[PDB]
């Protein structure tokens, strides 16, 4: 049942994305 | 910080300097008017941008202008 | 009292004016009601 | 004019009929010799008069059964739009012209605002009837109608 | 200033009360309502027959045409 | 640079949370970025353009993939009238058992969404028949989306970046966009029609495997080059023709019958192939007007310089206007958006009246959706057109270089323009509302005969000129002795006259006094929104209250409380104001459209004609009436398949009202509130172990209006969409 | 002329307030305002409610400066007082802010030199396009 | 209470208020058990990856299921308006 791509888009991608953005945003070169 | 300029249109009334809550302007000798003085913005780093200065200018058009620029802690009026 | 006349002709002048207008309009309607057209030509 | 004249519209007749029956229904509770009865009978007589005039003045009606107005300019219906309108523009022009006569009388004076919040009624009464011949504003237009500075 | 202003306020309230009692005397069905309070609608304002407003004088009972009031004055 | 956003140093040195907020809303404003040059400006845009095309190609690729994988289509092709197209499948763990039951429709195996975009009718008309066709199409767009990214990356490389003067080569681009992008594209589209689309509507399947040894026409290209093109219109499809089959099928590939195919109620495929072929000519020849490298053509500049009416009533006319536009990308975007906004509305008003897709007219929800869709898109586009216009005046407008030309004279008499727009708005407003209220009082006093119902005879006269039998009038095409009629006699007219006088279709619908009033509302909406926008544009560089409104830019919070107070005095802020009015205008337009149509589909045009003349009628007989099945999506007793629309309906109301907070309450209140919370965090044990890296502050003055407007807009759009779809699809 | 220096001088009588210094004072900056009082007096605190001036030299630490001027301005009128305020920093360096040039800013002083003044006054500034792409800004000129 | 440039920290109330500073109340060995068994998660970065990849796939794994709602189930579908 491919409909299990939903969580990946639904949650995993968002979590990774958020974490990454958060890090990039708080970075101090 | 914010940007604040003065123009030879100034008449030396001195009202803005009296109006400013953070001591940004001051008066300096000049010879372009009967008052013989003109405003100056030597400490624009402490300005907040409330424009109380502008609100107090009687020139036809403001002789003191405040151009809101990059925000700093000082300009954001933060006590924290 | 000059002065009383002066209180008058203020925005009380508006209400006296509009009350007169309202009256006139009302009487006209009472006299000529439901008019959707000018039929005298 | 895809409509039919009201005089010969069934829907227009059904409305007059239905309206009168509604008012007559109310007539029943009050009995005869009575204040409400006379009031309702007066509305009924005012109702009949209304519909009677609309038909009488050749107003078309729509499938809805209600008159509709022709504003195209057609000669049979000037009463519908054009005649009343000219009447308006006369009055509107009157009011505006008198209002502008006052400001010019007031403008070169003392504190001009003083007579804008406290009306000079002697002056106003002097200028009100000048609006009667306001379309001779046209002749001011041939010279001093509007300011040249702008 | 505020003391006389209160007199001015009271004057209005008394004038306002004067009207509600008056309208309950000239333009109301209180005497009708007094016999059959459970069915007759309390009303204390009649409208002039201009421009079509008389429709607002509805069936409030008691052989009376008017506007139903919800002030509560009849029960007072 | 140092940290985000590193296209702007001064904003990265912000110690507050404002740096993040503003870092996102200025990411595309390339001109305001640090160390920007004209070179990097055109290159960034050019690259973004490929990125945009890549997303578009990818987006459509998704729709194709999902319709093929989760939609019937094939089932829909056999029964267009009696099969609901499927958008895609629903997989939601939050779904209760009932919701899964209620939603599994269209003969699917599980819960699905029903498509209302109309891609089914489009692809069926286009020639697509099976899922295999859809997949290869999806592959093709996925491919096109890749080469878009690939080309965007390529021209960002130093040895492939185009110079600025290349971007400013106007005559070359126009010669190619007219001739190639418009012409050849349209020419080749008619090719698809006569090869695949038209034969597909006649039962024969022409794909890549067999489009070479198969003729689109018996005489096969002979007559085209011969000059006797008339042969391609010799034998059109019959009046008893059935779409997709040979029953009644003709041989013609290029006709001009006019009107509709009886079965599908849509424009003839042979009418549209001809249409694009004819189009491609005026475009192909049209794209040879301007000069390039062959010693022939026009200098666009020299034309503008030459167009100065003697007696100088337009001053210096259009001189210098070439560089004014070619140097300013905002002027170009403004022109682009305005033009695009108009034909976006043109699309809306033509696709409901003259359907081009088979069996699309019968689908009422799709027809309602698509119309409302484009009218809001068009509306948003129109405000943007009037936003970059102002931006142009501030950032790119050169007063000396536009001395006394038509553009300068606009600013020169700006007060006159603004005051008359104000008069027109006031005139329309005072009377349209005036007449509506008068009629409401008559209905209130129970005397509908006293209403003011003005017949729209001007527009009725137009419809008659088109050939509508109603109203009479005996106008052109409505009169037997008319030169215009006998000229088009038995070409497009029999098809046209038949269609315009069919009582089912939306081809020039009958209009009455109720149509008169709403149109003036519409007129009111247009004039006011324009009044706001052009007052914004023409005052962008200054006013009496703020002579130097330039120097401060397009968007700034204000100019303080001095000189009376100057809130919402920036050109950005009247945009902000105008969006409200444009939302109000399009709202009136779509209310008008949807009510007129649901009453038509219901066979009850009487209800619209008698209730649209007073405003209580709109509230009661349109909004209150059609909300019945919608708000019963879920119930203390059950849930329906309309439950999602009921939920979204409230969602819209919520977002809408949430925006009222940002618009009514302003910043100083929230700043003082937050600093008391700043105190709390530091003075709370266990919690002050954790410190914020960005200083918490209230949203800025402009940011508030943006956030507020977005909520207001999102709520607006989501609320009406929930109502439009549910009330329609619940009844169909 | 050299500014005054401090500091070991006492501070006024207060009971405690929530408007007081925070982490910003610890890691960014904080301010001090100082004055001479003729009598032991009561005054309204900008941050808090009410405090008692102490006769003689007085020292107050406030966050933000504006608080310093607001109190100081109040000190000048209301009661006649002479005040000064400095910027502390966290390292320990201190910076004299106001008055900063002998005399107050309202009064013209000869020592002062102008900053940010444009001799072509008016709104004779150039259009934004003119400086487009030039880091400059029209007013800066 | 005080104010010395010498000691700004103390001047601006930088006090470790509720800080303990006391010795460890935890019994040893217990600490050592936790110090050797929780050690892999203390490296950072790697913990971030272990939680993403681990949490991601662990989540995926519960893809598999029954009494969630994977059953439109034997229920005669309605038409249910003009039909379809
Ligand atoms: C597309 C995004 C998405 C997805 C796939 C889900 C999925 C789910 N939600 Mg969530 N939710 C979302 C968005 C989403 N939600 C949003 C936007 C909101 C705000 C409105 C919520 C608010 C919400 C609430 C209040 C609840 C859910 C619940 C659920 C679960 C209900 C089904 C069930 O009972 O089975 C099984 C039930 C279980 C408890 C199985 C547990 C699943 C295991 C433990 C997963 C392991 C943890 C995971 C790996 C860690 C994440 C790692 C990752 C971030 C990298 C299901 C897992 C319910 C729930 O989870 O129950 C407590 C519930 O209470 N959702
Ligand atoms: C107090 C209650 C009251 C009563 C009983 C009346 C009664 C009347 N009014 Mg008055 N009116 C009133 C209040 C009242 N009005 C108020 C408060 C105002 C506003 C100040 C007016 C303003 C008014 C105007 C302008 C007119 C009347 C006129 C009339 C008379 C109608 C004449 C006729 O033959 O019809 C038919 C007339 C034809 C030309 C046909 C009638 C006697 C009319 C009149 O008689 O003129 C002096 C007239 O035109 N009234
Ligand atoms: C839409 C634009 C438009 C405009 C500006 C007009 C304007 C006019 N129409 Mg026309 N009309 C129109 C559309 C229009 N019409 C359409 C679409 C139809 C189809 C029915 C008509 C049918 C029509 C008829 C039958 C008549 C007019 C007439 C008139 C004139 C009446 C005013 C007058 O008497 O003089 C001004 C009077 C004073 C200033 C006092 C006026 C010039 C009338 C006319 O011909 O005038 C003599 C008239 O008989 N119209
Ligand atoms: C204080 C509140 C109050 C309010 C809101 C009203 C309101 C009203 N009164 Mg009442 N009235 C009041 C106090 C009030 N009155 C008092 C204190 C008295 C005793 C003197 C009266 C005596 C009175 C009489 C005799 C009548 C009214 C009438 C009316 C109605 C006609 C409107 C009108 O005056 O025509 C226009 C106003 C003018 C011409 C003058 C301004 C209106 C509903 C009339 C009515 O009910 O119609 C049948 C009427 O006959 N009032
Ligand atoms: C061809 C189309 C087009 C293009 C290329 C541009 C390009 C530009 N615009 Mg224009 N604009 C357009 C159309 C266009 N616009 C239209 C149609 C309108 C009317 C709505 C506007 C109104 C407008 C204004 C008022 C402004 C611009 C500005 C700009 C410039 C900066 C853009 C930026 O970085 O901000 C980045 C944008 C974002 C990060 C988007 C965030 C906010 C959006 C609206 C929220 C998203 C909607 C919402 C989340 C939907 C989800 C809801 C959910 C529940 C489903 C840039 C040159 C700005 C400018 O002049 O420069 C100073 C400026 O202030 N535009
Ligand atoms: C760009 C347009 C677009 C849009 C708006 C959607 C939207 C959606 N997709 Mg599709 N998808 C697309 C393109 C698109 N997709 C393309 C080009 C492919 C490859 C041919 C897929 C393959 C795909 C699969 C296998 C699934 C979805 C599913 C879904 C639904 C849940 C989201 C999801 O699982 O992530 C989408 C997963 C992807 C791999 C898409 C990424 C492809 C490009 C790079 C984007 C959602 C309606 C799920 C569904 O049907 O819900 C029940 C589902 O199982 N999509
Ligand atoms: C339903 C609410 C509402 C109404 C009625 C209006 C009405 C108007 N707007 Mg506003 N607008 C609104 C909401 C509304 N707007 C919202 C939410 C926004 C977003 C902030 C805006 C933003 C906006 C802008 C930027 C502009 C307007 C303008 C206008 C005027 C347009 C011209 C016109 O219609 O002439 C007709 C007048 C009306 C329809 C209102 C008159 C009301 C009655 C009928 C007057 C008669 C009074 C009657 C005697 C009763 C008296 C009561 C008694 C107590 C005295 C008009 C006054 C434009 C303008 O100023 O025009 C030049 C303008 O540029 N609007
Ligand atoms: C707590 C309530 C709740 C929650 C958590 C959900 C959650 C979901 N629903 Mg359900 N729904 C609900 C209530 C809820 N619903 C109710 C009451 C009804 C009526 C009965 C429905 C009816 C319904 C239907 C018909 C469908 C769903 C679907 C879905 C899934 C969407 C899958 C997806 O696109 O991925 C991700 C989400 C998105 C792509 C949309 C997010 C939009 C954002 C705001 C765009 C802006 C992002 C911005 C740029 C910031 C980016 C940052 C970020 C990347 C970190 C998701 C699991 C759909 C489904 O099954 O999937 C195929 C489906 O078709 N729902
Ligand atoms: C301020 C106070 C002091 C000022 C007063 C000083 C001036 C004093 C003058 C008073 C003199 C009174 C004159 C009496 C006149 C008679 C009145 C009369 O005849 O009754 C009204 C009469 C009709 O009257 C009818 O007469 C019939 C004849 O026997 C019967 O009597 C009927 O009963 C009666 O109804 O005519 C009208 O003028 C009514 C016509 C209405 C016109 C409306 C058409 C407009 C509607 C459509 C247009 C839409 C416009 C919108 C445009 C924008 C669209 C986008
Ligand atoms: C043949 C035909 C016809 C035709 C008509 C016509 C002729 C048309 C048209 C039309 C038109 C006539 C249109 C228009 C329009 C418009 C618009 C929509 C506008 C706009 C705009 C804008 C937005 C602007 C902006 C700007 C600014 C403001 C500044 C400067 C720059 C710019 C320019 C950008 C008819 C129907 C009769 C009949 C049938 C057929
Ligand atoms: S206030 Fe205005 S006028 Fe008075 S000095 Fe300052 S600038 Fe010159
Ligand atoms: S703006 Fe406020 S702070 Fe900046 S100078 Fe004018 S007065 Fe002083
Ligand atoms: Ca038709």
């Amino acid at each position: 049942l491919p409909s299990l791509f939903v969580p990946l888009v639904g949650l995993l991608f968002p979590a990774v994305a958020m974490a990454s953005l958060f890090l990039h945003v708080e970075k101090r070169l | 910080s914010h940007s604040v300029k003065i123009y030879d249109t100034c008449i030396g009334c001195t009202q803005c300097v009296r109006a400013c809550p953070t001591d940004v302007l001051e008066m300096i000798p000049w010879g372009g008017c009967k008052a013989k003085q003109i405003a100056s913005a030597p400490r624009t780093e402490d300005c907040v941008g409330c424009k109380r200065c502008e609100s107090a200018c009687p020139t036809d058009f403001l002789s003191v202008r405040v151009y809101l620029w990059h925000e700093t802690t000082r300009s954001m009026g933060l006590a924290y | 009292r000059d002065l009383k006349t002066y209180l008058s002709v203020a925005p009380v002048a508006s209400t006296l004016w509009f009350a007169a207008l309202a009256g006139l309009l009302i009487e006209i309607n009472r006299l000529f009601p439901d008019a959707l057209t000018f039929p005298f030509f | 004019s895809g409509l039919t004249p009201c005089k010969e519209s069934k829907q227009f007749a059904k409305r007059e009929k239905q309206s009168i029956k509604k008012l007559e229904s109310s007539l029943k509770i009050y009995a005869a010799d009575s204040a409400p009865a006379l009031a309702i009978n007066a509305t009924i007589e005012k109702t009949k008069r209304r519909f009677d005039n609309y038909a009488k003045q050749g107003l078309l009606c729509g499938a809805d059964g209600l008159p509709h107005l022709i504003v195209s300019g057609d000669q049979r219906h000037w009463g519908e739009f054009i005649t009343p309108g000219i009447l308006f523009l006369y009055i509107a022009g009157w009011i505006g012209w008198v209002g502008r006569s006052y400001l010019i009388a007031i403008r070169d004076e003392k504190k001009p605002t003083q007579k804008e919040i406290i009306i000079d009624v002697p002056l106003a009464s002097r200028l009100v009837f000048r609006g009667f011949s306001w379309p001779i504003a046209a002749y001011r237009e041939l010279l001093n109608g509007e300011l040249v500075a702008k | 200033k505020v003391f006389s202003a209160h007199f001015g306020q009271l004057s209005i309230i008394f004038l306002w009360l004067s009207g509600m009692y008056f309208h309950g005397a000239r333009f109301s069905n209180y005497e009708a309502w007094l016999n059959d309070p459970t069915h007759i609608r309390p009303s204390a304002q009649v409208v002039w027959p201009i421009v079509g407003q008389e429709i607002l004088n509805g069936d409030v009972g008691g052989g009376f045409r008017g506007i139903q009031i919800t002030s509560g004055f009849f029960q007072i | 640079a140092l940290r985000l956003p590193r296209f702007s140093q001064g904003i990265a040195q912000d110690p507050t949370t404002r740096r993040i907020w503003f870092g996102i809303a200025t990411a595309h404003d390339f001109e305001s970025h640090d160390d920007i040059t004209e070179g990097r400006l055109y290159q960034n845009i050019f690259a973004s353009h490929f990125g945009q095309l890549a997303i578009i190609f990818l987006w459509t690729s998704g729709n194709l993939f999902h319709v093929a994988w989760q939609g019937n289509f094939e089932a829909w092709v056999q029964d267009p009238f009696h099969v609901r197209p499927i958008a895609h499948a629903i997989w939601d763990p939050h779904f209760g058992q009932p919701a899964v039951e209620a939603f599994t429709r269209g003969g699917a195996l599980g819960p699905v969404n029903i498509a209302y975009s109309g891609v089914y009718q489009w692809w069926y008309t286009i020639g697509l028949r099976t899922n295999e066709d859809l997949y290869t199409g999806a592959i093709f767009l996925l491919f096109l989306s890749f080469i878009s990214l690939l080309a965007g990356w390529l021209h960002l490389q130093p040895k492939w970046k185009p110079s600025v003067s290349w971007f400013k080569n106007a005559e070359s681009r126009l010669n190619h966009h007219l001739s190639g992008l418009f012409g050849v594209s349209s020419l080749a589209w008619a090719g698809h029609l006569v090869h695949v689309a038209i034969p597909g509507s006649r039962g024969e399947y022409v794909r890549w495997n067999n489009f070479l040894d198969v003729l689109p026409y018996p005489q096969g290209l002979g007559p085209l080059l011969t000059g006797q093109w008339n042969l391609y219109a010799q034998n059109p499809s019959s009046s008893n023709h059935l779409f997709g089959t040979t029953q009644g099928a003709g041989t013609a590939i290029l006709t001009i019958l006019g009107g509709f195919h009886p079965q599908t109620q849509s424009l003839w495929l042979t009418d549209m192939a001809h249409h694009h072929l004819a189009i491609a000519f005026l475009f192909l020849i049209g794209g040879l007007m301007y000069r390039t490298n062959f010693g022939i053509g026009h200098s666009i500049k020299y034309i503008l310089e030459a167009h100065i009416p003697p007696g100088g009533r337009l001053g210096r006319g259009h001189k210098g206007l070439y560089d004014t536009i070619n140097n300013s990308i905002h002027f170009q975007l403004g022109l682009a958006l305005a033009s695009l906004g108009v034909i976006t509305s043109l699309v809306a008003q033509h696709m409901y009246s003259l359907p081009a897709y088979a069996f699309i007219a019968q689908d009422f929800t799709t027809q309602a959706a698509l119309y409302t869709h484009h009218q809001y898109i068009a509306g948003f586009i129109m405000t943007g057109a009037f936003a970059h216009g102002p931006i142009f005046f501030i950032r790119d407008y050169n007063p000396e270089q536009n001395a006394d030309n038509v553009l300068a004279r606009m600013l020169e008499h700006k007060e006159a323009i603004i005051s008359h727009l104000s008069w027109a708005s006031l005139f329309l407003g005072f009377h349209t509302l005036g007449l509506y209220v008068h009629n409401d009082v008559m209905l209130a006093f129970g005397t509908p005969e006293k209403q003011i119902l003005i017949e729209p005879i001007f527009a009725q006269w137009i419809q008659s000129a088109h050939g509508k039998t109603s109203y009479g009038f005996d106008v052109l095409l409505s009169s037997t002795n008319g030169p215009a009629l006998n000229a088009g006699r038995n070409i497009w007219l029999p098809g046209w006259l038949n269609a315009i006088n069919e009582n089912s279709n939306s081809l020039f619908l009958t209009i009455g006094p109720g149509d008169f009033l709403v149109h003036h509302a519409i007129a009111l909406g247009l004039h006011t929104t324009t009044l706001i926008l052009v007052k914004g544009a023409l005052d962008a560089r200054g006013s009496k209250l703020m002579p130097d409104k330039k120097d401060f830019g397009y968007s700034f919070p204000c100019d303080g409380p001095g000189r009376g107070g100057t809130c919402d005095i920036s050109a950005w802020d009247d945009f902000y104001l105008a969006v409200f009015w444009m939302l109000n205008t399009i709202g009136w337009v779509t209310f008008y459209w949807h009510w007129k149509h649901i009453t038509l589909w219901r066979g009850n045009v009487s209800q619209f004609n008698e209730s649209s003349t007073y405003l209580m009628g709109w509230l009661r007989d349109y909004l209150w009436l059609n909300s019945s099945q919608l708000i019963n999506g879920y119930t203390p007793l059950v849930c329906n398949s309309l439950s999602v629309w009921a939920w979204m309906f409230l969602f819209g109301h919520l977002v809408w009202a949430t925006g009222f907070m940002f618009l009514i309450s302003w910043r100083g209140y929230w700043q003082e509130l937050i600093e008391t919370l700043a105190w709390a965090h530091e003075r709370t044990p266990l919690a002050n172990l954790i410190r914020w890296r960005d200083k918490p502050v209230a949203l800025s003055i402009v940011q508030a209006r943006l956030v507020g407007l977005v909520h207001f807009s999102v709520g607006y759009i989501f609320t009406y969409a929930a109502f439009l779809i549910a009330s329609t699809s619940g009844k169909f | 002329t050299p500014p005054e220096l401090d500091p070991n001088t006492p501070s006024p009588i207060f009971g405690g307030s929530t408007g007081g210094l925070l982490r910003k004072a610890q890691v960014e900056e904080f301010y001090v305002i100082t004055w001479e009082s003729p009598k032991e007096q009561i005054f309204e605190m900008p941050t808090g409610g009410a405090a008692i001036m102490r006769e003689g030299p007085n020292l107050l630490k406030l966050a933000r400066k504006e608080q310093c001027l607001a109190l100081g301005t109040r000190l000048r009128s209301k009661y006649k007082i002479k005040y000064q305020f400095y910027r502390v920093f966290p390292s320990g360096e201190v910076q004299y802010l106001h008055p900063k040039d002998g005399v107050y800013p309202e009064k013209v002083n000869p020592g002062r030199q102008g900053v940010g003044v444009n001799f072509r006054s008016i709104g004779k500034n150039v259009s934004p396009i003119e400086v487009k792409f030039t880091g400059k800004q029209p007013y800066d000129l | 209470v005080y104010f010395d440039l010498e000691d700004i920290g103390n001047t601006t109330g930088q006090w470790d208020l509720y800080g303990s500073d006391a010795p460890s109340p935890y019994s040893p060995l217990q600490s050592k058990f936790f110090e050797t068994f929780a050690a892999p998660f203390t490296k950072r970065g790697l913990l971030l990856k272990f939680l993403i990849l681990g949490g991601g796939s662990t989540l995926a794994y519960f893809s598999t299921t029954a009494s969630g709602d994977i059953l439109p189930i034997v229920k005669g579908p309605q038409l249910p308006p003009k039909l379809g």
